[PDB]
């Protein structure tokens, strides 16, 4: 035996260490066959449109269109005001603003108090 | 101008394991009932101008002999010139 | 020989109220020592490149 | 670069050279079309070793899916020529 | 730019005498320079001024009184 | 690369892939040739010990410990051929690869130079224009109903036939276009 | 190191703090107390514009070294004697600093011995 | 000032009486001549201003914007020549009429000695842009975009009008000169707080402010190329010009009232720069980059120091030129590929090398590479902000880093890598497109030789 | 393992097509048909065009325009050592204090 490899989100499990590939059953082989069949049908359609001498443009990709549409225009109709969504929206959209406001307000209050007290030493400060 | 001179390959029968560390490897393997099949494919790396090796200190002292001779000649010349 | 040092403010670029910006070169020991070394290294590198990047 | 434009003949001689230095094959029984499994009586591990020898001798490596179905010296020569864009 | 040298295929490459003579000359030049500088200026490596021993300095020159005066 | 993939890898394919990968990483660890030869013979002897095993469940229990051991001792910086997918010149010359259709957009003054090349080019284009209309029918009649099951293409079976979908394989730019 | 080992692994008060040295009056040891001699004046040492950290009791030898380096320019091996003289004067300066360190350390030793002798007399 | 306004008006009869195949040539020639004429307003004074009459006056804040506005029309005509080729003569003439009307409204807006006249022309610009977007836009979303682009604006602009007339009932005048000379402090009161908000929000929504910026990606993605050019180059700068003009009567209430807008801008510039990193659309990416730059301009105007105003002027001019160039490059790609998706057409440096050089220069100037005027404005604003508070340097530096990141990401995605195999309709770039890019970029590198021309009245 | 007969045949046909294409990529002896139309010495001219002219322009510009303004070119005020004499005034800087010299 040897020390174990532990996968993570950003360092995934290697293919050759998966228990899944070594559990072969007829349903698994059938699923692999159908996956290869789908990929081969798509490849045949693409190459048929690709090798055509009469085609003179972009081969339109429905998968890319679906990707861009889902990323951009399908978000709001599928939005639902949810405790998770509401809390994350409020946090990520308001908390930074108030955090930065507090920081800058404290900094400028300290600076203003110092300049009123005269102990700031602003010599040679001509450009603002 | 390119190298079109019809280069021919040497004789494959020339490459042998004798006199090389591959011979020691074969002898050590034979003590376990094993044999190395690709030995003669590796023999050319120990055969010709690649046979002789130099050590690290020998490499660092690449031109120490000629430099030392020049140094002695120069110091002798300076000794015989200053003492005048 | 003598240690000659100069500042050359040749071209006056924009002036910002009391702040004046100009094209000025400092020709101190660091500049006059580093320029020949960098030029020598670049000369050797370019001569090497005419052989390395020929294709 | 200054790399000579290798030809089909040079590829063939180099492949046969590498095979003749393999002591599991007697050179006088070797041929350009000789099958590895049946004409030469070699195991699949031997074929993997031969593919790695070709990779180490030509400076490029053959993917397993292509390498596992190269059972003749002529097949290896053809694959190398097609990869390297060899004319004649 | 140079001369024509053919590939060799599992043998030692063809060597011109010019490169050998230049390499030997420059290696010998470096070694001669090192020896010449060591002979002429060895104190840059070994040091020139002795390092004094603090314990060797007597109390007389160091201003120490026998523990009772002050 | 050239050959089409299958639905799955068999057991002996997995064993041979592990053998190749282990030997490559071993020679990465064993820099010198004789040391590598010795340890490669040891590795081969270790592989062929279970060569005649008939219990497939026990054989699959094997190769799993073997791949775990490989991952433990896999030389985190293996040697890679320069043009291989991890090498130092893997995609170096892709910026010099230009498609063949770009020549259609050349100015007539540019095509005036190289007249023989362009004449051969229209020869090739006519060949493609006829062969394609034949190839579509050939592929249509040869393909099982319900679509292809494997992405493998048939050869030319008649006399004047050309292999279907041959154009973009035959007219690859080059390995070193410039 | 040896002094670092003594100070950090032994008694800290045994040996000086280099930041606070010296902690004793100059004439504490002997009453002659001659003062150091400076050869280069203010104005000439400013005109040479050496550096502020080069403006020490070794300045005049540096003036002569610079004078040679300027006068015999192409022969940059001409004046080696004044280089040796400036190095020797700096060596003497460092030796004096070492003597000051040793003297302060020995005074600390003797002061602690006087303190422990007074403690023993008080306890007796 | 009529020596510029009258030729712009004469552009309309000249357009409508032109031959069917002579509209572009004549419009381009006479627009370039009008730009040359307008170029003589750059001779400004260190004294008050160039007060031509009771109605129009010129300033060293107004003159660079006027020159940019005049220079933009010929480029818009060149860019619109291509996609409007299959169009009827009457509709091409109507498009050119919309462009000329927009230029006339902008020219009169920037001089406009009166605040009510400024408001009227500032809102008159809203109509031709709306028609251009909703009429000659390609997608079905253009109408929606127009709606947004309209109502947002009016949501801010109706309160301003009320405040404006209110001010004249108390002050007695809305002339900029009398307003400036007779300014009196604004007390810290609820009435004055709401007057301040009414005065500010109209220009704040048009920059746009980070919270109110949603209309901009819609309008830019949906508009035709000339619409995008004029939106990014000139129409966004109306808010900056208006804020600089009107903040003179809002003191000292600006010190307290500026905090929410300062926080919104300093955080939203980071937010929009990060948004640019994950964007599948070129036009949307360029729009978000514009939002970030205008956030920096808002910070500059709110800080309200001499260096802030100089940097804001320089950044407005530089961003106008750079964003117009970026939109033009993306449109040249779109007119070939018809997709507008960044990941689709790849490795274009191998197929179009000179256009790759144009892409590189535009990305470098968007990245604020010194001594470009983009960096001059950036650095002046950053220094003013540092004096305002030393902690702003964190957000400014993060914004600079993210800006470099998405600029080079956009360059590398489209120009580097391997070409897409199935795209075979990529033709060599036309002389018209190369000349368009050159006419965008050479003025920027010339302006870096004489920066005081674009540093405003506080120089 | 190995190639199926269909794979072998397709590879053979593709191979002969590819070799024909590659052979066709070669240029004939006249192929770059170029249309012509016109409308110590090398180093000497290089030194004149690339060193002498730029140094002339720069020296003229520095001597007559940049130094017309004050403080544009500022020097170092060279070091003065004891025993030196000044060209402008002619006076002699006094020496050192004749320090004790040994070794
Ligand atoms: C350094 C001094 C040089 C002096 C010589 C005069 C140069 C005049 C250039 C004027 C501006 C360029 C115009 C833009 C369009 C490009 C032209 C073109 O179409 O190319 C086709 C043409 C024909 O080649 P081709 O094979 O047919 O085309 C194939 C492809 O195009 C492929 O082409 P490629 O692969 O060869 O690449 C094209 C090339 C050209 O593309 C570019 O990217 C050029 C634009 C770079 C600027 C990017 C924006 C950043 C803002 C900086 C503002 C500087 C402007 C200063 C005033 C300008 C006045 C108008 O790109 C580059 O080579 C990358 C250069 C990166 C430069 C980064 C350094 C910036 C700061 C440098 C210092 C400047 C101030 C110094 C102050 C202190 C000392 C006094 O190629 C060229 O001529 C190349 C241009 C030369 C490179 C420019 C780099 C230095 C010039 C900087 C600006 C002027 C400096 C003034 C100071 C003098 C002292
Ligand atoms: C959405 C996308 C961006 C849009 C633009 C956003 C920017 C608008 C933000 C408005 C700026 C601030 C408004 C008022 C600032 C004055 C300071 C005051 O609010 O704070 C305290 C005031 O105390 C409390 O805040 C009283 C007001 C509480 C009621 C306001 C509702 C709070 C949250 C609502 C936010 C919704 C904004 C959008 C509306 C559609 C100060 O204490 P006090 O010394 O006593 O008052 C001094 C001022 N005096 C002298 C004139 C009286
Ligand atoms: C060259 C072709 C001509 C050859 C024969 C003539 C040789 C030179 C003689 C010309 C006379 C000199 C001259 O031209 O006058 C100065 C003349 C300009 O007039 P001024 O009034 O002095 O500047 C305005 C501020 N007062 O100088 C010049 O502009 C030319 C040379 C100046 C440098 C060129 C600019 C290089 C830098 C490019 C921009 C870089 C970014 C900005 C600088 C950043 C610095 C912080
Ligand atoms: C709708 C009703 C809005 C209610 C706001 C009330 C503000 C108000 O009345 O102030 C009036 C004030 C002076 O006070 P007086 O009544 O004249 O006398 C007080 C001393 N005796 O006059 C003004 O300043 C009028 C300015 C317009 C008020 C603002 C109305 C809208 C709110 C402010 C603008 C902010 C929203 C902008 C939306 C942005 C969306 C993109
Ligand atoms: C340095 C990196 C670390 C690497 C360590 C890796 C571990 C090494 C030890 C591996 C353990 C095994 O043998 S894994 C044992 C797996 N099971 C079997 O081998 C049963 C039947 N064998 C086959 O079918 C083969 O293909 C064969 C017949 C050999 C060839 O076939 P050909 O006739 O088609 O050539």
């Amino acid at each position: 035996s040897f020390p174990k490899y532990k996968p993570s989100r950003l360092a995934t499990l290697p293919a050759t260490l998966d228990p899944a590939e070594y559990d072969i059953s007829p349903e698994t082989r059938k699923a692999q066959a159908e996956r290869l069949a789908i990929r081969s049908r798509l490849k045949r359609e693409y190459l048929l449109q690709y090798n055509d001498p009469n085609r003179l443009g972009v081969i339109e990709d429905p998968a890319l269109i679906r990707w861009t549409y889902a990323r951009s225009a399908n978000i709001y109709p599928n939005f639902r005001p949810t405790p998770k969504t509401s809390l994350l929206g409020a946090l990520f959209g308001i908390g930074p603003l108030f955090f930065w406001y507090y920081v800058f307000k404290t900094d400028r209050d300290k600076k203003e108090k110092l300049i009123q007290e005269g102990k700031l030493d602003q010599t040679f400060n001509i450009s603002y | 101008e390119h190298g079109h001179s019809k280069m021919e390959l040497p004789d494959y029968k020339q490459w042998k394991i004798e006199g090389t560390p591959l011979e020691t490897v074969q002898e050590k393997l034979a003590a376990r009932g094993l044999r190395d099949p690709w030995g003669r494919n590796e023999a050319w790396r120990y055969s010709g101008g690649f046979a002789n090796n130099v050590s690290f200190v020998g490499a660092l002292l690449k031109g120490f002999k000629w430099g030392f001779a020049a140094f002695v000649v120069a110091v002798g010349a300076e000794y015989y010139l200053e003492s005048q | 020989h003598t240690g000659q040092e100069m500042i050359i403010s040749n071209w006056h670029w924009m002036t910002l109220q009391t702040v004046e910006l100009s094209l000025s070169f400092k020709m101190d020991y660091f500049s006059v020592m580093f320029i020949p070394v960098a030029l020598f290294v670049t000369w050797s590198i370019m001569e090497f490149s005419m052989w390395y990047m020929h294709s | 670069s200054d790399a000579p434009p290798l030809t089909l003949e040079a590829i063939k001689d180099r492949v046969l050279y590498v095979l003749k230095l393999y002591d599991k094959i007697d050179p006088e029984k070797l041929s350009v079309n000789s099958h590895f499994m049946k004409d030469l009586g070699l195991d699949s591990l031997d074929q993997v070793e031969i593919i790695m020898a070709m990779e180490d001798e030509f400076g490029f490596e053959i993917p397993d899916i292509d390498a596992e179905k190269l059972m003749c010296p002529q097949e290896i020569v053809d694959y190398i020529a097609d990869k390297k864009d060899v004319y004649e | 730019g140079g001369v024509h040298i053919e590939p060799r295929y599992r043998q030692f490459p063809q060597l011109t005498r010019s490169q050998l003579i230049q390499a030997e000359f420059f290696s010998a030049t470096m070694w001669f320079w090192i020896l010449w500088r060591f002979w002429h200026d060895s104190d840059a490596v070994l040091g020139h001024f002795p390092y004094p021993d603090p314990s060797q300095w007597t109390d007389e020159e160091l201003g120490i009184l026998p523990d009772d005066e002050d | 690369a050239f050959s089409a993939p299958a639905a799955y890898l068999t057991h002996q394919q997995k064993v041979l892939r592990l053998y190749k990968r282990a030997l490559r990483h071993l020679e990465s660890w064993c820099v010198h040739r004789d040391k590598y030869r010795y340890f490669a013979c040891l590795m081969r002897a270790r592989f062929d010990e279970h060569k005649n095993e008939k219990d497939m469940v026990k054989a699959t229990q094997l190769l799993r410990q073997a791949e775990e051991e490989f991952w433990y001792g896999q030389h985190p910086q293996p040697y890679i051929f320069p043009e291989s997918p991890g090498g130092t010149s893997y995609e170096r010359y892709e910026c010099y690869k230009v498609p063949e259709w770009c020549l259609d957009d050349w100015h007539p003054s540019e095509k005036a130079m190289y007249p023989d090349y362009f004449a051969k080019r229209e020869q090739w284009k006519r060949l493609r224009r006829e062969s394609w209309e034949r190839e579509v029918k050939q592929l249509q009649e040869e393909t099982p109903p319900g679509g292809p099951r494997t992405e493998a293409l048939p050869p030319a079976r008649k006399e004047g036939d050309l292999p279907p979908l041959w154009w973009h394989i035959v007219t690859r730019p080059r390995e070193r276009p410039m | 190191g040896a002094h670092l080992a003594r100070r950090y692994l032994g008694d800290a008060s045994k040996e000086p703090d280099p930041l606070r040295m010296p902690t004793f009056p100059p004439d504490y040891g002997f009453p002659e107390r001659k003062e150091r001699e400076m050869v280069a004046t203010q104005q000439e040492m400013n005109d040479a514009q050496l550096m502020l950290q080069q403006r020490d009791y070794c300045a005049h030898y540096l003036i002569q070294l610079l004078k040679c380096k300027r006068d015999s320019f192409p022969n940059f091996l001409a004046c080696k004697h004044e280089q040796h003289d400036w190095d020797y004067c700096e060596h003497l300066d460092y030796v004096k600093r070492m003597k000051e360190f040793e003297r302060e350390r020995r005074l600390l030793q003797r002061k602690k011995r006087r303190e422990q002798r007074e403690a023993e007399m008080a306890r007796g | 000032m009529l020596k510029i306004i009258i030729p712009t008006t004469m552009l309309l009869p000249m357009t409508w009486m032109s031959k069917h195949n002579m509209i572009w040539i004549n419009a381009t020639v006479h627009s370039l001549l009008i730009s040359l004429i307008s170029l003589s307003l750059l001779n400004q004074l260190g004294e008050n201003s160039l007060n031509f009459s009771l109605t129009f006056f010129s300033d060293s804040l107004s003159a660079p914007l006027l020159v940019l506005t005049t220079w933009l029309l010929p480029l818009m005509l060149m860019a619109s020549q291509s996609h409007l080729s299959k169009e009827t003569t009457t509709r091409k003439k109507l498009y050119i009429t919309m462009l000329i009307l927009l230029q006339l409204f902008l020219i009169m807006t920037f001089t406009a000695t009166e605040l009510i006249l400024f408001y009227i022309l500032f809102e008159a610009t809203l109509v031709p842009t709306l028609i251009i977007i909703t009429r000659w836009g390609n997608q079905t979303e253009r109408l929606n975009a127009g709606l947004y682009f309209l109502f947002y604006t009016l949501a801010g602009s109706l309160p301003l009008l009320v405040a404006l007339v209110y001010i004249q009932n108390t002050t007695g005048s809305l002339n900029f000169l009398i307003i400036h000379y007779w300014s009196h402090p604004l007390s810290n009161s609820w009435s004055n707080i709401f007057m301040w908000l009414a005065c500010i929000m109209a220009f704040m929504v048009k920059m746009p402010l980070y919270g109110l910026h949603l209309w901009l990606p819609k309008a830019h993605v949906e508009a035709p190329i000339a619409g995008s050019m004029v939106l990014a180059a000139v129409l966004l700068k109306l808010g900056g010009y208006g804020m600089m003009r009107i903040t003179t009567i809002l003191n000292p209430l600006t010190n307290y009232m500026a905090y929410p807008f300062l926080m919104l801008s300093m955080w939203g510039m980071i937010m929009t720069s990060s948004i640019c990193l994950r964007q599948t659309d070129l036009k949307s990416l360029i729009a978000y980059s514009s939002v970030s730059h205008m956030a920096l301009v808002i910070v500059a105007i709110m800080i309200q120091t001499p260096w802030s105003f100089m940097g804001a002027t320089a950044l407005m001019i530089a961003h106008g030129l750079t964003s117009s160039m970026l939109f033009c490059l993306a449109n040249t790609n779109y007119e070939r590929v018809h997709s507008r998706t960044m990941i689709l057409a790849r490795g274009l440096q191998t197929l179009l090398p000179l256009m790759a050089t144009w892409w590189l220069v535009a990305s470098l100037t968007n990245l604020a590479l010194p001594p470009s005027i983009n960096l001059i404005g950036e650095l002046f604003i950053i220094t003013a902000s540092f004096s305002w508070s030393n902690i702003t340097i964190i957000l400014m530096g993060m914004n600079m880093m993210i800006t470099a990141l998405y600029s080079l990401y956009m360059l590398i995605t489209t120009q580097r890598g391997k070409y897409t195999h199935h795209i075979n309709n990529i033709k060599p770039s036309f002389t018209r497109e190369n000349a368009l890019m050159a006419l965008h970029i050479l003025p920027l590198l010339l302006l870096t030789l004489n920066p005081k021309m674009i540093l405003g009245p506080l120089y | 393992s190995g190639y199926t007969p269909d794979e072998k045949l397709r590879l053979q046909q593709l191979r002969e097509l590819r070799r024909r294409w590659l052979k066709d990529q070669e240029l004939s002896p006249r192929e770059p048909v170029l249309p012509p139309r016109r409308v110590t010495y090398r180093h000497s001219i290089f030194a004149v065009t690339h060193v002498l002219i730029p140094v002339w322009i720069i020296h003229y510009y520095l001597k007559y325009h940049v130094t017309a303004k004050p403080y544009t070119v500022v020097e170092r005020k060279p070091r003065i050592f004891p025993g030196d004499t000044i060209l402008e005034t002619g006076e002699v800087i006094p020496l050192m204090k004749e320090f004790p010299d040994q070794h």
